[PDB]
Order: C-alpha cells, then structure tokens, then sequence
RNA sequence: CUUGCUUCUUUGCUGACGAGUGGCGGACGGGUGAGUAAUGUCUGGGAAACUGCCUGAUGGAGGGGGAUAACUACUGGAAACGGUAGCUAAUACCGCAUAACGUCGCAAGACCAAAGAGGGGGACCUUCGGGCCUCUUGCCAUCGGAUGUGCCCAGAUGGGAUUAGCUAGUAGGUGGGGUAACGGCUCACCUAGGCGACGAUCCCUAGCUGGUCUGAGAGGAUGACCAGCCACACUGGAACUGAGACACGGUCCAGACUCCUACGGGAGGCAGCAGUGGGGAAUAUUGCACAAUGGGCGCAAGCCUGAUGCAGCCAUGCCGCGUGUAUGAAGAAGGCCUUCGGGUUGUAAAGUACUUUCAGCGGGGAGGAAGGGAGUAAAGUUAAUACCUUUGCUCAUUGACGUUACCCGCAGAAGAAGCACCGGCUAACUCCGUGCCAGCAGCCGCGGUAAUACGGAGGGUGCAAGCGUUAAUCGGAAUUACUGGG
C-alpha cells in the first residue's frame, strides 16, 4: 500500500516541494531539484492538458499519500456533499487521521505520521485509532498514550512544529502532546498552491 | 472379569505370507467357507462371522517385486502363518521373510500346501527347514504316502485319524471318525504296508524330534507345522482349533515412551498403506488402523497427531467377508476402514493427546523407471489428478519436472504392470505403452530449513523438479550429481518421508 | 397460523432480530404481513437499544397471534409500569 | 422409498376402501332417488329422499363430504321431486 | 455367606421405552428454471368461496356395539416378505336418544355430532378397579376476525409476414350432472357464430417481478446471489389420504438405467447438504452443533433440523493496514549513457538513532444468552394452607465458533512487492544484437543496416496484493435520432 521508496524523487518529479523530507533539516538543495528528475529530466515535455491534470492529480496524492482507488473513493465522497465538490475533496484530504497528527508536528514528515498512527500511539476521544484513513470529526481531541508518549521522536519532531505555519484549524498544547480539532478548513488557508480543478475535470471524464 | 478384556482375548492376528504361486487366495475363500461367510493384485480383510473367537486375516502380494506392503503390515500381526510348497522348497523369499519376522520374535505356524501334487520325503523338507533357517520344528501329522495317495490325516497330541475324499472343493462334505491308532480296519481301509511305513515315520518323529512349549512359542523358536491341501476342502478344517488354542493375546506395541498395551485407552490406530481402492462413485484412499487399545464408540473425535487437529469421525467401514459393510462399531483388536481425501499418509500416529509416535515405516528407496508421455493427448487431468492420487502410497510415487511434460512413475519395485492395469477405470482412461528411457536412483529426498535454500533454488532452477506431495530433492540422474549435492552442504534435519 | 416472531438479519457474527408479525409457514426471512420494532443482542448501553410498538403488537393479540420466547420476554422488557 | 414415516401410506390404503365404501353406499341411494325421477311416482320420490337424507348429512358432518356438495344435491332433488308434485 | 456385601427365578410395580394401532406434522423450511409468450408474472378491482392449527361468543360432551395390528402356535422364502387358526384396547371404527340463528323447502315439515385423558384431596360410599370435589388439556355444531388458498375481468409483459386466415365443444343459449363455487368444468338439444391487419393461427427463444450494470436524462442488456409469485422433482399420465398435494425424501402404470439373489423375486431415483464420474476456460469440505432464531410434536421436561449459526478452500469482488521512519555525500561500489568534462541510478544503498502496525509465541478476557431446572415468599382457583397459571426472590447452571473479538508482555527492521507500458491516440528516454528473417500490435501501423515501435540492459511512468490479456453490457454512437438523423 505504502510507497517506502524514493520520496525525494517524487519532488524533483513534480519540481514542487511535495514535503515528504520535511525533515528535522530545512530545505535540502541536496537533490539538484527542478532540473533533474531522472535520467532524461533535461527534456522539456509538450505538457498537454492531460498532461497536467495527471500531474496535478499525483502531486496532491504524494502530497498526501493517498492510492488511486482510495482517492477515487475520496472523489465519490466529495462528489455527493453540498457546496462544491473542489472544497470538499481537500476537505475529506485534510480530514484523514494521520494529515492532522502531521499538521499538530507530532512527527517529522506524513510517513512518520502515518507509523506513529499506525503503531498503537494515536488516541483520539479516548479510543485508540491504528488506520490513518480514519475520518477525524470536527470537535475532538487528539493525544498520545502514556506508554507511547515522548520517547524523543515526538519531541525533537515537535520542533519542528515551531517552524511552520501553525494553522487555525487546530491548536496544540504542546504541554502534555494533546491537540484539539475544530471547525473545517477553508480553502483559502490550506498551503494556497494546489489546484483542485484540474483533478475535477480528470475525475470528471 | 470384566467381558472387555474377556473379549479383548478373543481377537487374534494371523495376516498370511508364504511364496509366489503358493495358494493365497484358494485357503483364504476357503477359510471363508469355514465361518459361515498376472497373480495377486490386491490386499483383502476378513474379520469373519466365527463361531469361537474372531481372528482378522489381511492379504498381500507375495513376490519379491510385490510384498512391499508386508513389511509393515507384518508388523500389525502378532501372528505369523508361512506357506510353503515341496515343489518350491526353502527359497530366498523365506530367507527374506525370516529377516522380517525375527526383528520382533513372531509365533510362527506353518502350513505346507499343494498335497495334490508331488511331494518329497517328510524328513528331507523338515531338515532342509531346519537347515536353511537354523529354527527347529515339532511335527504333529504326516499323510499318506506320496503322489496322489495322500488320503489321511494322523494326529499325535490328539490321537485322532481322520480319511480323505476326493472332488469337495465345491460343497462342504464331512467324513467319518475313525478313532483308533492300532485299528487292523484302518489297515484294511487305507492299506497294510503303507500305514506301517506311516507308523515308522512317526515313531522317526517321537525319536527325532521334541515336544510343543508354550513360553518358548511366544519367542518362535520351535514353529510347529500343518499339513493338507488347500483345494480338497480337508486340510484347513482343523487349522481353526490351532488358530484358537495356540496364538495368544495381541501384544503390546513399542513407542518412543514405551510399549501400550491392549487394556488402556486412547486408540492407536495409525495408518500403514494407502492402498490403490476401486471407485464406484468415492475414494476414501483406505484406513487399516491399529485399534488393538480401546473399544470402540460411534461418535468419537480423533486428533491427528502430526498436524495435531481434533477431526471428527464418526463413519467407520467394517470388513465384513471382504464387503465393506454398514455403519458398525466392535470390540477392540479389528482394522477398519474410514473416508479419508487426500490428508492422512503413511505411518500418521493417532492418540487422543499423547503426542509421541511409534518405530514404524519399514520402507525402502525406490528405483526410478521411465516416463508417461500422454498418449492421446487430449483430456491430460486425469493423469494430473488420478496418478497424483496414487503418488500418495508407498509403492507409487508420481514425480514433476518443472517442464510439464515427461513426468516420472516412481516404483520400489520392477513390474509397473500394475499402475498400467490400474489406468483401466472409471477415471482412468489413458493407454501410456513403455518403452526404455534411463533414469538412474530414486531421487533421495532432502529439502532444507529456512534462508538456504533460496540460494539452492536461484543457483540452478533449472535443475529442479516437484515430487508426490511438493518436495524438491535435487534431481535424480547419476551419482556423481549426488556427490555435488553432497558437497554442496544442506545442513538441515533430515526428513525421510519413505 | 400466524405468530410474531424475530426474523435474524444482519451480518455474519454481527445478529440483528427483526420482530416481525408473520405465518407460520413461512420462512424466517420469508414473507411478512408488516414488521413493527426491532431488537439488537449486541446493543449494549447506548442511545438507543430496543424499540417496540405495543399498539400494533396488542392489536394482533386482539386477532390471535401466537407470541414466543422471545417476544414475550421482550414485552417483559418494555414493562407498562417501568 | 425406505422411510420411517412410510405408515401414512398403508393406513391410507386402510382409508380408501372404507371411506370410499360409504361414499359408494351413498351415491347408490342418490341414484335410487334417480330411479324415481325416472318412474314417476312422487311418493317413492319422497321415501327415497327421506331415506337418503340422514346418511348424505351424516357424511356431511364426518368430513368426507364438505356440507355444500349435500346441500347442493338435497336443493336439487328436492327442486325436482316437488316440481314431480 | 462378611444372613446383606453380591449372584439367582419370577415380577410393568416405578423411571422410561424397541415394535404396533392412533393423533399431528409430512402441502412449511431446502433445491432448479426444464417447460410456458399467456393457462405464467406485475399493477388495479370483483364475488358465486374454503380455512385444521390462532382466537371471540353461544350450547352439548348423554347412552352402546363389533372388529384389527401388536401377541399366541404352525408354516412358504437365504433375505426382502407373508399366510393359516384364535384374543384384546383406545382420543382408532360404527350405530342409538337429542339438537339450534346449522342443511333442504315460499312455509308447514324432514335431517345432521361427539371423547375422553392427566394432577391433588375433605365428608359419604368403597365388590376397596373407584364414584365424587377442583384445576389443566382435548372433542362436536354454528356465527365471526386474521392468515393462506381456489375463481374471474382490464392494462402492461420478445422476435419473425421468408407465419394469413384460424376454430367444430368451437362461440352463445336451455336443461341434467360435477367443484368449498359462477363456469362446455362435464353430457342431451337449438343457431352459426367467435377471433383477426390494434398481428388471429404457426416457428424459435425466454421463468416473471421488486431490482442490477451503464447512461445527465430518455433508453439498452440483465434479473446470478436477497425477497414475492408460478412450474418441476429420471420422462409421461392417473388417482387415494389429508382442510390444504392432483405431492422432492407418498402410491400405481408405460419406457430407459443401476444393484442383490439361494435366481422363486425384489430395491431405487442427490435440479437437498457434502461428495463422485463426463463436459468446460471456470467454481469448494464426504466438517461441528441446536450455543441463538425458526419449523415439527408434547401441558411440560425432553427429541430432530446439511434451514440456520458457524468452521475449512479460492485475491472471485469490495474495504483497510503493513512490507519501516528520521538523519545520512565520499555526492562510496556495481550497471547504463557520453562530447568521455561528466551525468543518471541516487538520500537510493552502506553507517548511526528509534519504533514495532500485521503475522510468531506466552498470559488475561467480554458479547453473541433469552431462557430452562430445583426451591422459597406468596396474589388467584377451590371445601382445601393440596394440584395448576403468574410475580419477586435463593442456588447449581446452558458456547460449535473459541488456543474468540479485544488488551498486555518477549526476540529481532527482524517473516511480508509485485504486474503492465514508454511513436501518436495516452502518462514516460537512451544504448547494444540482428535487419520486411526474427517479431510487436486495440487503430494509423514499425523492422528493406544509425528503430524514441522486435529482443536484451539501464532508467522512468502508472496501478498496488494485485497487475495485464481474453469474454459480455452500456456510454462515447445524434452510427436506429420520440427527446436527438436524413
Ligand atoms: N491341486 C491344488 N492346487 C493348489 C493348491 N494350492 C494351490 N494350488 C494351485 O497353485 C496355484 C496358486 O494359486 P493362488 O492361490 O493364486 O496363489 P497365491 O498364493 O495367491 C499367489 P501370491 O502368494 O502371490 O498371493 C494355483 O494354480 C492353484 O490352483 C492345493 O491345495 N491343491
């Protein structure tokens, strides 16, 4: 299910920072980013329209470790809510499990996230969550277990957490490792780069 | 006093062994009249409608190609009934059979057969037995004369004379008594000089030989013999008095812990051939089971002890005059027959929650013959199924190259004649005609522990080949390819499966 | 004959009755004249466990229906003064 | 086929004559009445309807026949004996 | 003889019960769509109806008789399977008295039924079998209610005109018989009608529907699994029991097939669950238990249930997780390309620091379980503190799954990643070996010696425990156009 493989590769291969070496390190210059995806990166491509659609939709998917059939599933979830279905598809994206315990700092990048979910760690209202597709309701809490917390790879991770944006949508005691989840994300605020219409019009055909 | 053991005591063991074309089959239908009930391709059981005790026979192919299932099937039977003809003599297959009997000191009764035809001097065959097998005899009887004119029966230890009449081998006919040993009528019936020639070879016998024993009978150092033949309806009739009086319980049996007897529990019927049934609509492969310990019950749970699972079994097939008849449970010391596909081998123990096992399995390595190249090619499944089916036993083993094609009949013995007979059924319908093809060893089977053998399969993956019931040995073709297996080291717990 | 009886939908391990009025002779899954209420075995305390109807129930007593175990120890359940 | 519940057949055969018998007894004196409609006398109509009467109602009432065939026949034999009258 | 520690012949006397008669169930549950183009199904109505078991109301439950199995004795047959001579019981069978709003008749009038068992006991009477007193249960007749079933009408439910006239009990009427009942349902007589271009008769195909897939919608195919109806149980036909079958595990006959035999004669129908053969490209285990529901019988305790609740196999389909994470330039080794400067593989790998999801093992541990049994306090019933219904309350308890779900601990990144494509459609590049040979391909198509198209290597792309191919339906196809063409 998961990649486990060259997760650098993917960001010269998008030539957008996907975050996936977020890293206790800042950015990296250590990969020869934008020029050379793999071999023949020196090739400028024709980039069609289905070029870039497939582009945008894997990019936003290894941002967000989603597989195709999940994300498709995300797709069919988005597509029967109100609104529009652009907001509500990063809506469901943001609301995965393991995207909010990345978003608290509880972790260095989405994998280390994605384990520290996986491995018994994560609770949420009380109840232990190990799948990090779980679909985080507004107004919960978020903590770690007694016998999972700071063994250190919370800690220095969550030094990172004092380098980022820290976004409104939830807040962080940073006292005792127990977040707080609130009302849904505006568009408008998650990371302002990503483009939800070119993976509507992909999903739409 | 309990009647468990009390009928425990009357269940006895005699399967029958002796030399090709010696008379199997003619003294088994003929102890079938007795209870009121090529050459040798089968193995039959008879538990009997008797009047006195019920005593199991269990048949088996005597050749030298054959007899590959006697040798743990003799060790099922306490008993041991040898068959030899004056024509055939003391050959090779009783040396063979001695070799086998004397590793668990078997009381041995003797008959000899073929008393139509000619026989030699009585006192020439004993010394030539106990010459030949170094184990001596006591004598009870000697008929008359020889040719044709054996017309009687002479007891010692019983002092009874009994006559013969010719042509009953179709109805059961009995002939009078005649009590006396010194009675002048006997002479005037059978004949002056020759009974007097009888009388001085039995007083040969009282002067030449010893007396029966009872503890040493137990160990079979002095076998006693029996005399008749087995076409005239004559001889056999009084080998069912013997058969009561002489063989005693069945013996226990040795484990790896010690040896079980037959008044405990938790049955030991483990399973010794997967014998080649015939199908009317189902398989069930066969179960001849060691159920010696314990008394049966109809809705008892087995736990198999090699894979260690509570199976529930409750249909059990009893040999009922060779039928296998209805739903019936008995009493302790019979050998059943239950619905098994395809998860029951050779030798698979059965306790209920003793996990040891037993000092069986005597088989030996085969030696390889050469091929089946599907004649009429179309329909190939059922040699993929149905040869895969009798790969299970121990006399076919059917082999798989990786290259679908050319797959290798595995036979202990010489004649595969069988498995060719054996193609002639229900779902068997290829012809497979043989030719000569050289394949040299038995492809002795070794298969290796974890994080080794991956290396063996990547180095030479072209060199391997699927075996009955997924083993990969090496490859059988010479010697000099089993001394680089050798040198290749595969360093494991060494696994026979034969 | 008819009989109001629990019909076993659900998923496997997973049991869900459904009381239901309904003929004898007909399957348990089979055919019914209406369903009314409802019960679930693995319905411990939550916000809701158990509903019954007792009008309808009571106006198939007044027509005959012959009630079980069960149901009858589900109006056990429902008592009229707790 | 070999059954433990093969009793109902036999029994059943124990049924067919006897039951059937009655019915043969009966039918014959529903034709007798017939006999009648065929003679012309209105007085042996009316004994032969009064002495078929109380066994047509007796095998109406043991099940054999189901209380509407019997109606029908004493409505209709009466209807022909008064229209005889 | 340890005169009580056991053996022994009689004894239904108790708990219970093989076989037999009888009552109920077997017409439900389970399986298949062979036949059927309307005698089937769906939608909407209707009267000329039935209805055991469920339940309401009103009365009776009074009085008698004769057989039979099982059994006794003999006998034919190996068995299967009976015969002869006798005996008996019932809630089995059949009469007799009576009977109403029941049946017939305009009325007068006539006719129709049964069966008793089990628990406990005060007085009286006991030939001491018991009548009697009470409770529970069962039976008969009628009127109802619900359920289910029988019957009729309208509409809707494929193709073919290379299918154009069909029908003679046919269409209608009168009268007789028959069905719980109208009804040519069935017979006697009379007329020539009835259907049809709005597709009558004939051929092929097809179970029908709620629904499923696709499609914005209209439409097209399908209906296998869930559910309702219909038809069927080797084929055809026919009847009996029973309220309900014109009958899967009931009967007979005609035909085919299999098996036993002592050869005189019999037994059988897996389109049930498993399982076997043949066919196919294609589909499983001759498994556990009533622990829960439901069905059958019993007042109850108890018995059966291959329906069901599950267990085993198959990546067959969906869903989720893991096969590590952070750091880590000498930008190591090997491979590939090159202009031989170097680049790519590549933060990938090695090293270091942590973590153990899921598997392995060892320990705790719910829920699916309601009940039922013994007993106590007792409200009703009655003469009764006795029997029985019901409610609290005390105790031993009821799990195949199951070494359960779930939780804790131990060892070690430790056991767990493949498949297609890379000329355009359509996401992604080079080198080498042949050279219209070998080969690929869904269409246009490349390969004729410098192939981004064959094979191999490197690299990348896409999907992920699945990936490609093949097969069917729909969309694109406004190329079946009523929406929406000429
Ligand atoms: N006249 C006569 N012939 C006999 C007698 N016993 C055996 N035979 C003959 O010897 C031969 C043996 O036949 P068979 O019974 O098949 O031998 P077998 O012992 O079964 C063979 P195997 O040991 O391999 O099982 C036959 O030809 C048979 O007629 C006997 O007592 N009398």
């Amino acid at each position: 299910a998961r990649y486990l493989g060259p997760k650098l590769k993917l960001s010269r291969r998008e030539g957008t920072d996907l975050f996936l070496k977020s890293g206790v390190r800042a950015i990296d210059t250590k990969c020869k980013i934008e020029q050379a995806p793999g071999q023949h990166g020196a090739r400028k491509p024709r980039l069609s329209d289905y070029g870039v659609q497939l582009r945008e939709k894997q990019k936003v998917r290894r941002i967000y470790g989603v597989l195709e059939r999940q994300f498709r599933n995300y797709y069919k979830e988005a597509a029967r809510l109100k609104g529009n279905t652009g907001e509500n598809l990063l809506a469901l994206l943001e609301g995965r499990l393991d995207n909010v315990v990345y978003r608290m700092g509880f972790g260095a990048t989405r994998a280390e996230a994605r384990q520290l979910v996986s491995h018994k760690a994560i609770m949420v209202n009380g109840r232990v969550v190990n799948i990090a597709s779980y679909q985080v309701s507004p107004n919960d809490v978020v903590s770690i277990r007694e016998k999972a917390k700071k063994q250190s790879r919370v800690k220095a991770a969550l030094e990172l957490a004092e380098q980022r944006e820290k976004p409104t949508w939830l807040e962080v005691d940073a006292g005792k490792m127990e977040g707080t989840f609130k009302r849904k994300p505006e568009r408008s605020d998650l990371s302002a780069d990503i483009n939800e219409h070119l993976i509507v019009e992909l999903y739409s055909k | 006093l309990s009647p468990y053991l009390q009928e425990v005591a009357k269940r006895r063991t005699f399967a029958i062994i002796s030399h090709p074309d010696a008379g199997k089959t003619t003294i088994t239908e003929k102890v079938l009249l007795f209870g009121q009930a090529g050459i040798s391709i089968t193995t039959s059981v008879m538990q009997f409608p008797y009047h006195d005790c019920l005593v199991n026979l269990l048949d088996t192919p005597g050749h030298e190609d054959f007899s590959e299932d006697t040798y743990r099937t003799l060790t099922a039977v306490d008993c041991c009934l040898m068959v030899i003809d004056a024509a055939k003599g003391v050959e090779d297959r009783t040396r063979k059979l001695m070799e086998v009997t004397r590793l668990r000191d078997t009381p041995i009764l003797t008959f000899m057969n073929k008393l139509d035809r000619d026989i030699r001097d009585p006192m020439e065959l004993l010394d030539e037995v106990e010459n030949e097998l170094k184990i001596g005899c006591a004598p009870i009887t000697w008929p008359i004369g020889c040719g044709k004119l054996f017309k009687g029966v002479y007891h010692l230890y019983k002092d009874e004379t009994y006559l013969y009449q010719s042509g009953k081998g179709h109805t059961i006919q009995e002939v009078r008594i005649v009590k006396g040993l010194n009675n002048p009528d006997l002479d005037a019936a059978v004949g002056e000089d020759l009974a007097q020639q009888l009388r001085d070879e039995l007083e040969l016998v009282k002067g030449a030989s010893n007396e029966f024993d009872k503890e040493l009978f137990l160990a079979g150092e002095i076998t006693p013999v029996f005399f008749g033949t087995a076409l005239g309806n004559f001889g056999v009739d009084h080998m069912l008095d013997g058969l009561v009086e002489w063989a005693p319980a069945p013996m226990p049996r040795q484990t790896d812990t010690r040896t079980v007897e037959a008044s405990e529990d938790k049955f030991t019927g483990f399973v010794f051939k997967i014998q080649a049934n015939m199908d009317p609509k189902h398989r069930d492969r066969v179960a001849f089971m060691r159920v010696v310990s314990g008394k049966y019950e109809k809705g008892m749970k087995l736990r198999q002890v090699r894979t260690a699972k509570d199976v529930v079994i409750s249909d059990a097939l009893t040999f009922m005059a060779g039928d296998r008849s209805h739903v019936e449970e008995a009493y302790p010391g019979d050998i059943l027959g239950l619905h098994n596909h395809g998860t029951i081998q050779i030798g698979d123990t059965f306790t209920q929650g003793e996990m040891m096992k037993f000092t069986g399995i005597p088989n030996f390595a085969p030696e390889l013959f050469r091929r089946i190249r599907l004649k009429d090619p179309l329909k190939q499944k059922q040699l993929l199924k149905g040869l895969v089916q009798l790969s299970e036993e121990g006399a076919v083993q059917v082999f798989r190259p990786i290259s679908n094609n050319d797959l290798i009949v595995g036979a202990v013995g010489v004649l595969q004649f069988d498995v060719v007979v054996a193609r002639l059924k229900s779902e068997y319908n290829v012809e497979a005609v043989y030719e000569s093809v050289n394949v040299a060893t038995a492809r002795w089977v070794e298969c290796a522990d974890a994080k080794k053998f991956e290396e063996f399969k990547r180095k030479n993956e072209s060199q391997l080949a699927l075996d009955g019931g997924d083993n990969l040995a090496y490859i059988a073709t010479s010697m000099v390819n089993l001394r680089l297996a050798q040198e290749r080291y595969p360093d494991v717990q060494f696994h026979q499966t034969r | 004959m008819v009989t109001i009886r629990l019909a076993r939908h659900g998923a496997k391990k997973r049991p869900f009755y459904q009381v239901v009025v309904a003929d004898s002779r007909n399957a348990r899954n089979g055919r019914f004249i209406e369903r009314v209420g409802f019960f679930n075995p693995i319905a411990s305390e939550k916000e809701e466990g158990t509903r019954l109807d007792l009008d309808r129930i009571a106006h198939w007593v007044g027509q005959g229906a012959t009630i079980s175990d069960r149901v009858a120890a589900l109006i056990k359940e429902v008592n009229k003064a707790a | 086929n070999i059954k433990s519940a093969k009793k109902r057949a036999i029994q059943s055969e124990k049924a067919r004559k006897h039951n059937a018998s009655r019915r043969s007894m009966m039918r014959t004196f529903i034709k007798k009445v017939y006999a009648a409609i065929e003679a012309g006398d209105k007085a042996a109509a009316q004994k032969a309807f009064n002495e078929m009467q109380p066994i047509v109602d007796r095998q109406a009432a043991k099940g054999l026949i189901h209380k509407n065939k019997a109606a029908r026949h004493k409505a209709n034999l009466t209807a022909q004996i008064n229209k005889l009258a």
